């Protein structure tokens, strides 16, 4: 039943009337589309999306709607409802300027979705598509500090920090402006892990250890990311910078909690 | 329509943005501190380490660049006097 | 007078000069692709914000879909063979000839009205909420 949905969207189109009174049809529509299945619902949410697009529609109209639409796409489940991502991605461009909170959520979902399947790398490149640069939509310093985080926590697992350490830049940009702290902290431990994959394993320890006195940070995590500053220490450039950080781990009681407490002990006792 | 556009005479503003590099000096980064803050001092603390932007739009940090001015000061990358017009990011 | 503060406006009549040999590349592809409806009469302009200061804000307003499409087409060209830098619409600068329609008089928005007027083509009957 979706050329009956198209047709109605068409007649719908070419009706005059007041805003709400259209809004609410549209929204019956969208609501009776949802309510099919298979490609019958597919191809109804398709001519959805090809008609909020469409010119003559209103711009409130248009971004309300898709704003609902996205909102039933993750009842959905992880299948037909992900094709239709790439179509509507495609879709916004001669709009794409007008508003891009649609396809900021578009992307936020096709990332997470994408990293549910352990793919790292198409999630990063989806959205890496985000125009943060822009400003008109002002992204709050914590959103574009957390797209950035998140596109640099991707490229991360997939190891290809060759952007990431781009991604890193640009998020350091914003880091200087933002308030939330606890993003802050998920930063520094981002920017933490960056410096350990690239070739940074002793400003890697020296951003862990300055990460462990921490409160906030679980006391799991707090082990964890030492564990991470004792296996950076060990496998740094061994120099002046190693040894004073050698001596720095050696005050720790929770780092003789940890297997490598004899690793360290050897190395900085010399043997 | 009523009303149509045919002609539009707008200007298009461009700016050299993702300037996130490496400052030439420490040859480090744009950012992350600088090789007289990662190798020498220790405490880094109550410490900055900022970036400096000159007149002619380069971007360097403010600990390499003050250091480089001791005994030159001509911008190594032109000859220009290299005026100081903005610090930090 | 010197330097520091005089060569900053001789970059701006410099940067003038830019607008438009960089429009002759953009006129050379002109002649070489025709635009379509959504681009057919622009004589678009590129400064550098190192010489021209911001007016108040370089707002963020909406724009009428035949610039939309002019404005597309200019950054998506800008993108592919100018990559490097990425430009930022603003309305606090410009003009435009607005063809009305008992005689076919151009009339002429200075980059203000036409908002507002694209609005009521879409829709008369508004007001200052609308
Ligand atoms: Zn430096
Ligand atoms: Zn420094
Ligand atoms: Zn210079």
């Amino acid at each position: 039943m979706a050329a009956a949905v198209r047709q109605d969207l068409a007649q719908l189109m070419n009706s005059s009337g007041s805003h709400k009174d259209l809004a609410g049809k549209y929204r019956q529509i969208l609501e009776k589309a949802i309510q099919l299945s298979g490609a019958e619902q597919l191809e109804a949410l398709k001519a959805f999306v090809e008609a909020m697009v469409n010119e003559n529609v209103s711009l409130v109209i248009s971004r309300q709607l898709l704003t609902d639409f996205c909102t039933h796409l993750p009842n959905l489940p992880d299948s037909t409802a992900k094709e239709i991502y790439h179509f509507t991605l495609e879709k916004i461009q001669p709009r794409v300027i007008s508003f891009e909170e649609q396809v900021a959520s578009i992307r936020q979902h096709l990332a997470s979705i994408y990293e549910k399947e352990e793919d790292w790398r198409n999630a990063a490149q989806v959205l890496v598509g985000i125009p943060l640069e822009t400003g008109q939509k002002q992204y709050n310093v914590d959103y574009k500090l957390e797209t950035y985080l998140k596109i640099a926590r991707l490229y991360l697992e997939d190891d290809d920090p060759v952007q990431a350490e781009a991604y890193i830049n640009r998020a350091s940009l914003l880091q200087n402006e933002s308030t939330n702290e606890q993003l802050q902290i998920h930063y520094k431990v981002c920017y933490a892990r960056v410096l350990d994959y690239r070739r940074k394993f002793i400003e890697a320890a020296q951003r862990y250890n300055e990460l462990s006195y921490k409160t906030i940070v679980h006391e799991s995590e707090r082990l964890e990311a030492l564990k991470h500053a004792l296996h950076c220490t060990i496998l740094a450039s061994a120099g002046q910078q190693r040894s004073r950080m050698l001596a720095t781990l050696f005050k720790d009681e929770r780092c003789q909690q940890l297997a490598a407490y004899g690793i360290l002990e050897k190395m900085y006792l010399d043997r | 329509k009523r009303f149509e556009v045919k002609k539009w005479n707008a200007v298009a503003l461009w700016a050299w943005d993702i300037v996130v590099d490496n400052c030439a000096i420490c040859r480090n980064h744009i950012m992350d501190l600088c090789i007289e803050c990662q190798a020498n001092q220790a405490s880094a603390t109550s410490e900055e380490c900022t970036v400096a932007w000159g007149v002619c739009n380069h971007a360097f940090h403010f600990h390499c660049i003050s250091r480089w001015l001791k005994t030159r000061q001509v911008c190594p990358l032109d000859n220009r006097e290299w005026e100081f017009q903005k610090y930090g990011h | 007078c010197g330097c520091q503060f005089t060569s900053k406006l001789e970059g701006m009549f410099r940067d003038m000069s830019i607008s438009n040999t960089t429009m002759d590349e953009f006129r050379q592809h002109l002649q070489a692709t025709g635009v379509s409806l959504g681009g057919v009469d622009l004589t678009v302009r590129v400064l550098t914000t190192g010489y021209w200061p911001t007016q108040s804000a370089t707002p963020k307003c909406n724009i009428p879909p035949a610039p939309r499409h002019a404005f597309e087409i200019f950054r998506r060209f800008y993108l592919a063979k100018h990559s490097g830098r990425q430009l930022t619409l603003q309305h606090h600068m410009g003009s435009a000839d607005l063809n009305a329609t008992t005689r076919k008089h151009i009339l002429q928005v200075s980059t203000f009205q036409m908002t507002i007027l694209m609005l009521f083509n879409n829709r008369e009957k508004y007001t200052f909420e609308e």
